RNA sequence: UUUUCAUUAAUCAAGAACGAAAGUCGGAGGUUCGAAGACGAUCAGAUACCGUCGUAGUUCCGACCAUAAACGAUGCCGACCGGCGAUGCGGCGGCGUUAUUCCCAUGACCCGCCGGGCAGCUUCCGGGAAACCAAAGUCUUUGGGUUCCGGGGGGAGUAUGGUUGC
C-alpha cells in the first residue's frame, strides 16, 4: 500500500494475476510440438485446444478437449517451443 | 494563584514558549486556560449564544439542567466556542467559558482581489458540516460587512473576518449544531491547502524536546 | 437520476412544466378552481347585507362566545 | 543500520535469535506485516526476515537515543510474558516502566496522582495493550511496538517484526534493544560483549 | 450475614503494611496493639479490624496476598527478579533448523554456520482447525 | 457501458489523492486526458507520468504529490464565451487567488487565464485546484 | 380503523352506489 | 501569505506531513514528530545531529505510518538499502 | 472584474474618481479604483452643508 | 480460448411476454383441510377465539382476471475506493493420504491462485437526522449515461369521464 511501483510489478505478481487485468495482456497459453510414440513426423498443437487432433502420420488420437487445456495421450511427449 | 500541572503550563509560567502560534505549530493538546489567559487576556472578550433549558424524566418528575453556548476570541484571528450543562447557569457560563478559552483555534485570513493592506475576508471557499447543519463561508470584496445570520456573524467577527458572504443548509434553527458548524466551517480555514503553503516546511525543535534541561529541575 | 445531455432541454423543459401542478400553491393558483369557490371572486374587500348575528364558541383549550354576523 | 560494517548484526546474534526461535512467526499474516515476512511454510507457520528484523531494531534504538531525559521514554507491558523483560529494560536504559495492568487515564487525564507526560512509548504486543496505543493517538505520542506476523498496526510508528508468544524471544527482543540503545548512547563499547546475559530479561513462571 | 465494610478492610491493610512484624496469628494480642497503634473510635471498631488483621495474618504465611507491601517478601521477590543460571538457557548444543530459515540464512551470508543442523521438512500439507 | 472517459480518468486521481497513495493508474488513455494532465503538470500539480503502450488502448501510470485537493469533469461539454468564464470561474473555483477550468479552443486545451490571454472561447472540459 | 377494512367498507359502498 | 507591500502576512506557517504532505492541523492530536538519530560513521555513537519526520492523524489511523516513517529511512540513508 | 487594459473600464473608473474627488471624499494620493471600496458613510456625511456650516464655526 | 463479426452499445413514451394466493366461466374428480352455514362450549353479551360436522373452494384440462409487506420497503449500465476467513461453479499450479490391484490417468481429501455468483465478520475510507450502509461512499471540494417518480396532514386512490372485463 502507498508505494507501490505500478510501472515494474515482480515477475511472480506479474503470472499470478489475471490476463486481462495485467499491466500489459499477454495469454497464459502456449505452442507446443507433439511427438508420438509410433511416429518420426513431427506436429504442433494449441496448449488449450479445442479439436480432437490427428496425426495423418499414423492416424492416431493425440490430444483431447477439456474444459482447459487438452488432455495429451499417453506416450505423446510434449515439449514447449520458445 | 496559579501552579500548573502539564509540562506545557510550567513551560508557559517561566516565559519559556513566547506565543501561542508556537503551541498551535507543533499542534499540541490544551488542558488549563491560564495559558490562554496569559497569551489572550488582555484581549479576549466572551460572549453567551444562549442559555437551553434540557430535561431528563424522573419518577418525580422532570429534571432541569441548563446548556450554556458561549464563544470567546480577540479580533485578530483568535476563536473559540464553550459549551456546558449544569445545575445552575453561573456554574454553566463559568465552565463553558473555560472549555471556549481551552478550544481556542487560529484563524488564517486572506483578499478577495489583488493583495494591498492587510488581509479582510477569508482566504478560499470553505465549509463546516455538524448534524444536519451546513454553513458556507466565501470570499467577499473589501469593505462588504458579514452577509449571515446573527449566530455566524458573532463568530465571524470575534474571528476578525472583516468580510465575508454565508450560505447555510439545513436546520439552522437548532442554534447548538449552526454555532459548532460555523466554528468548525472558521476552523479549517488553516488545514485547507493552497499553492503559497507550497514549499518543504523546515522542522524546528518541539518545546518539549528544546527545553528539556529546565523540565528536569521544575 | 437527471438527464444533462446537450439535447434534453425539451425533456427538463415538459417535466419541470409538468411537476409544477404537484405544488399546492400553484395548483390552487393557475387552475382556475379556487376563484369561483372563493366567496369574493379575487376580491381582497366585499359588500354585503346583514341576515342576522350569532354567537360562535372557541376551539376546545379556552372558551369563549364570538360575536358575529351573517351577511 | 546505516549500511556500516560496525552496525552489521555478527554470527552470535543470529544463533542468540534462532536460539529463542524468534523466526517462528504466526499462522496469519496482516496486510501491513507482508514486507518484513520472508515465506510461508507447510505447518502454516510464517517466518520473519532476521535482517529487516535487525534495521527496525536500529531504526528503534536510534529513535530511543534522540531522547534527551531517559525518564521520558516509557514502556510497558500487560501480559505476565514481557513483565520482567520491563522491569530489567527500565533499571538498564533508565525509561519508566508500566507493568500489567494499566490505568486508562494514564496519559489523557492531567488531575490523577498516577499522570505522565512521557515523549516515547515501547508497547510489547500492540493487540495485548491496545489502551495506551489509543491513549497515544491524544497526546502526540510517538509509538515503537515489537509486532508478531499477525497485528494491527493502527498507531503503530516503528513496527519491530518478531516472535512475541515464546517467553525466550520476549526477553532476547528486550535484552537486544536495551543492549543496542546503551551501546548506541555510548556507556558500553562494541569490543567487550556486554556483561548482563539475556536469562536476566525471561519470565520465570511458577 | 456479616461482611467487612471499607472502613474495617482499608484500616486492617494499612496496620498490616505498617506494623507486620509487631502482629502475629493470636487475636487478643493483635487487638491489644490495636489499641496502641491506632487511635480508634470505639471498641468494637477495634475488635472487628483486630479480627480481620488476624484473618490476614493467617493467610500471609499461605501466600502473598494482593495489594500489601510487606517489605520482607519483596525481598526474596526482587532476589527471585534477579537470578540467572550459570550456563545460558540460549546456548543449546545444535540447534535443529528447518530448510527454508538456512535458506533465509544463506541469503544473508550465514551459509558457513555448521552449529545449525537442517531437519527434513514435514511430509503432509495440513495444519488448519477442521471448521464445523 | 463507459461514456466520457475523462470522467472516470479525473474521478480515480481524485479518488487516489483523498487516499494518500503516491501513484494512480488511469485507463484507457486518450489525447484530451494526456492534454489535460500536461496542463495539470505545467501548473504543478501531479508532476511526471507514464503512458503504457498496449497496441489497444494505452494506460497512465500518474505520480501524485499531496498538491491536488480536487479535479472534476463538467459533463456535458457546454459552450463557454469570453463575457460568461467571469461566471463559470466564479461558480467552480474556490478562491481568485489559485485553480484553473481547462477549456477546449480551436487554439487547443488550456486553462481559463490563457484563455483570456489569447482572447478565444471553447468547451469546458474540467476544473482542478 | 384498519385500513385494509377501510378498503373493503369503500368497496361494499361502491357496489351498492353503482346499482 | 504576501500582500504586494512584501511583508508575509499570517500568525504562523503549518508544518506539512512528511509522508502525504497534507497540512497538519492545530487540532491533529493525532499527528507525530519523531527525531532519529545519527550514528558516527566509524564508532557508531550519538553525534548530536538528528533527522525530524512529522506524520498526520490520518496516516497514523490508517497504520501506513509504519512504511512511511521505513520509506523515509530509506531515502534519508538511515536504512541500509536492501 | 473588467480587465486593465479595457477602455470602457479606464473611462469609467477615471470619471467615478474624478467625482468623487470633485466631491471631496478622496485626495489625488488616494486617486486608485479599489480605494472606493474603502469609504464609509462618515467620509459622506461630513460633506453635508449642515456639517461644514458647524465645522467652519459659522454656527455653535 | 494466440477462433470469428468490428461498434453492432446503455437506458427506455408507444407497443409487447410472463405474473403467488384468492376470484369468475365451462369439462374431470372429490383424500385431507375448509370461507359460508349448522351445532356444542366459554361469556354480562360472542354473531369470534376453543371443539364436532360441513357447501363453495383446495387438485387436473381449456378460457379469463393482472393484483400482494409482488420487500432487499433500496431502478438499470459503467469506473474508482480497506482488510479477513469461509462457501458454490469452472479453470490453473503443487508435497502427501487413500479407491479403480500396480505405473501414469481419473475420482474423494489437502494447500494456494484466478474469474463470475449467495452471503458473513471487522474497520474513524467516507457518508447519514440517526438506526445503520463497503454502499445508502466518491454531495456546497455540488455535473459518468439514462428511465419511472415525491412536494405538510386529511378529503382520497374518493367523485366524475374515459378505457379493459362475463
Amino acid at each position: 500500500p502507498l508505494a507501490k511501483d505500478l510501472l515494474h510489478p515482480s515477475p511472480e505478481e506479474e503470472k499470478r494475476k489475471h490476463k486481462k487485468k495485467r499491466l500489459v495482456q499477454s495469454p497464459n497459453s502456449y505452442f507446443m510440438d507433439v511427438k508420438c510414440p509410433g511416429c518420426y513426423k513431427i506436429t504442433t498443437v494449441f496448449s488449450h485446444a479445442q479439436t480432437v487432433v490427428l496425426c495423418v502420420g499414423c492416424s492416431t488420437v493425440l490430444c483431447q478437449p477439456t474444459g482447459g487445456k487438452a488432455r495429451l495421450t499417453e506416450g505423446c511427449s510434449f515439449r514447449r517451443k520458445q | 494563584e496559579w501552579m500548573p500541572v502539564t509540562k506545557l503550563g510550567r513551560l508557559v509560567k517561566d516565559m519559556k514558549i513566547k506565543s501561542l502560534e508556537e503551541i498551535y505549530l507543533f499542534s499540541l493538546p490544551i488542558k488549563e486556560s491560564e495559558i490562554i489567559d496569559f497569551f489572550l487576556g488582555a484581549s479576549l472578550k466572551d460572549e453567551v449564544l444562549k442559555i437551553m433549558p434540557v430535561q431528563k424524566q424522573t419518577r418525580a418528575g422532570q429534571r432541569t439542567r441548563f446548556k450554556a453556548f458561549v464563544a470567546i476570541g480577540d479580533y485578530n484571528g483568535h476563536v473559540g466556542l464553550g459549551v456546558k450543562c449544569s445545575k445552575e447557569v453561573a456554574t454553566a457560563i463559568r465552565g463553558a467559558i473555560i472549555l471556549a478559552k481551552l478550544s481556542i483555534v487560529p484563524v488564517r485570513r486572506g483578499y478577495w482581489g489583488n493583495k494591498i493592506g492587510k488581509p479582510h475576508t477569508v482566504p478560499c471557499k470553505v465549509t463546516g458540516r455538524c448534524g444536519s447543519v451546513l454553513v458556507r463561508l466565501i470570499p467577499a470584496p473589501r469593505g462588504t460587512g458579514i452577509v449571515s445570520a446573527p449566530v455566524p456573524k458573532k463568530l465571524l467577527m470575534m474571528a476578525g473576518i472583516d468580510d465575508c458572504y454565508t450560505s447555510a443548509r439545513g436546520c439552522t434553527a437548532t442554534l447548538g449544531n449552526f454555532a459548532k458548524a460555523t466554528f468548525d466551517a472558521i476552523s479549517k480555514t488553516y488545514s485547507y491547502l493552497t499553492p503559497d503553503l507550497w514549499k518543504e516546511t523546515v522542522f524546528t525543535k518541539s518545546p518539549y524536546q528544546e527545553f528539556t534541561d529546565h523540565l528536569v529541575k521544575t | 437520476g437527471k438527464c444533462r445531455g446537450l439535447r434534453t432541454a425539451r425533456k427538463l423543459r415538459s417535466h419541470r412544466r409538468d411537476q409544477k401542478w404537484h405544488d399546492k400553491q400553484y395548483k390552487k393558483a393557475h387552475l382556475g378552481t379556487a376563484l369561483k369557490a372563493n366567496p369574493f371572486g379575487g376580491a381582497s374587500h366585499a359588500k354585503g347585507i346583514v341576515l342576522e348575528k350569532v354567537g360562535v364558541e372557541a376551539k376546545q383549550p379556552n372558551s369563549a362566545i364570538r360575536k358575529c354576523v351573517r351577511v | 543500520s546505516g549500511a556500516l560494517d560496525v552496525l552489521q548484526m555478527k554470527e552470535e546474534d543470529v544463533l542468540k535469535f534462532l536460539a529463542a526461535g524468534t523466526h517462528l512467526g504466526g499462522t496469519n499474516l496482516d496486510f501491513q506485516m507482508e514486507q518484513y515476512i520472508y515465506k510461508r511454510k507447510s505447518d502454516g507457520i510464517y517466518i520473519i526476515n532476521l535482517k529487516r528484523t535487525w534495521e527496525k531494531l536500529l531504526l528503534a534504538a536510534r529513535a530511543i537515543v534522540a531522547i534527551e531525559n531517559p525518564a521520558d521514554v516509557s514502556v510497558i507491558s500487560s501480559r505476565n510474558t514481557g513483565q520482567r523483560a520491563v522491569l530489567k529494560f527500565a533499571a538498564a536504559t533508565g525509561a519508566t516502566p508500566i507493568a500489567g495492568r494499566f490505568t486508562p487515564g494514564t496519559f489523557t487525564n492531567q488531575i490523577q496522582a498516577a499522570f505522565r507526560e512521557p515523549r516515547l512509548l515501547v508497547v510489547t504486543d500492540p493487540r495485548a495493550d491496545h489502551q495506551p496505543l489509543t491513549e497515544a493517538s491524544y497526546v502526540n505520542l510517538p509509538t515503537i511496538a515489537l509486532c508478531n506476523t499477525d497485528s494491527p498496526l493502527r498507531y503503530v510508528d516503528i513496527a519491530i517484526p518478531c516472535n512475541n508468544k515464546g517467553a525466550h524471544s520476549v526477553g532476547l527482543m528486550w535484552w537486544m534493544l536495551a543492549r543496542e540503545v546503551l551501546r548506541m548512547r555510548g556507556t558500553i563499547s562494541r569490543e567487550h560483549p556486554w556483561e548482563v546475559m539475556p536469562d536476566l530479561y525471561f519470565y520465570r513462571d511458577p | 450475614g456479616r461482611v467487612r465494610t471499607k472502613t474495617v478492610k482499608k484500616a486492617a491493610r494499612v496496620i498490616i503494611e505498617k506494623y507486620y512484624t509487631r502482629l502475629g496469628n493470636d487475636f487478643h494480642t493483635n487487638k491489644r496493639v490495636c489499641e496502641e497503634i491506632a487511635i480508634i473510635p470505639s471498641k468494637k471498631l477495634r475488635n472487628k479490624i483486630a479480627g480481620y488483621v488476624t484473618h490476614l495474618m493467617k493467610r500471609i504465611q499461605r501466600g502473598p496476598v494482593r495489594g500489601i507491601s510487606i517489605k520482607l517478601q519483596e525481598e526474596e521477590r526482587e532476589r527471585r527478579d534477579n537470578y540467572v543460571p550459570e550456563v545460558s538457557a540460549l546456548d543449546q548444543e545444535i540447534i535443529e533448523v528447518d530448510p527454508d530459515t538456512k535458506e533465509m540464512l544463506k541469503l544473508l551470508d550465514f551459509g558457513s554456520l555448521s552449529n545449525l543442523q537442517v531437519t527434513q521438512p514435514t511430509v503432509g500439507m495440513n495444519f488448519k482447525t477442521p471448521r464445523g | 457501458v463507459r461514456m466520457n472517459v475523462l470522467a472516470d480518468a479525473l474521478k480515480s486521481i481524485n479518488n487516489a489523492e483523498k487516499r494518500g497513495k503516491r501513484q494512480v493508474l488511469i485507463r484507457p488513455c486518450s489525447k484530451v486526458i494526456v492534454r489535460f494532465l500536461t496542463v495539470m503538470m505545467k501548473h504543478g500539480y501531479i508532476g511526471e507520468f507514464e503512458i503504457i503502450d498496449d497496441h489497444r488502448a494505452g494506460k497512465i501510470v500518474v505520480n501524485l504529490t499531496g498538491r491536488l485537493n480536487k479535479c472534476g469533469v463538467i459533463s456535458p461539454r457546454f459552450d463557454v464565451q469570453l463575457k460568461d468564464l467571469e461566471k463559470w470561474q466564479n461558480n467552480l473555483l474556490p478562491s481568485r487567488q489559485f485553480g484553473f477550468i481547462v477549456l477546449t479552443t480551436s487554439a487547443g486545451i488550456m486553462d481559463h487565464e490563457e484563455a483570456r490571454r489569447k482572447h478565444t472561447g471553447g468547451k469546458i472540459l474540467g476544473f482542478f485546484f | 380503523m384498519r385500513a385494509k377494512w377501510r378498503k373493503k367498507r369503500m368497496r361494499r359502498l361502491k357496489r351498492k352506489r353503482r346499482k | 501569505m504576501q500582500n504586494d507591500a512584501g511583508e508575509f502576512v499570517d500568525l504562523y506557517v503549518p508544518r506539512k506531513c512528511s509522508a502525504s504532505n497534507r497540512i497538519i492541523g492545530a487540532k491533529d492530536h493525532a499527528s507525530i514528530q519523531m527525531n532519529v538519530a545519527e550514528v558516527d560513521k566509524v564508532t557508531g555513537r550519538f553525534n548530536g545531529q538528528f533527522k525530524t519526520y512529522a506524520i498526520c492523524g490520518a496516516i497514523r489511523r490508517m497504520g501506513e505510518s509504519d512504511d512511511s516513517i521505513l520509506r523515509l529511512a530509506k531515502a534519508d540513508g538511515i536504512v541500509s538499502k536492501n | 472584474t473588467l480587465d486593465e487594459k479595457d477602455p470602457r473600464r479606464l473611462f469609467e473608473g477615471n470619471a467615478l474618481l474624478r467625482r468623487l474627488v470633485r466631491i471631496g471624499v478622496l485626495d489625488e494620493g488616494k486617486m486608485k479604483l479599489d480605494y472606493i471600496l474603502g469609504l464609509k458613510i462618515e467620509d459622506f456625511l461630513e460633506r453635508r452643508l449642515q456639517t461644514q456650516v458647524f465645522k467652519l464655526g459659522l454656527a455653535k
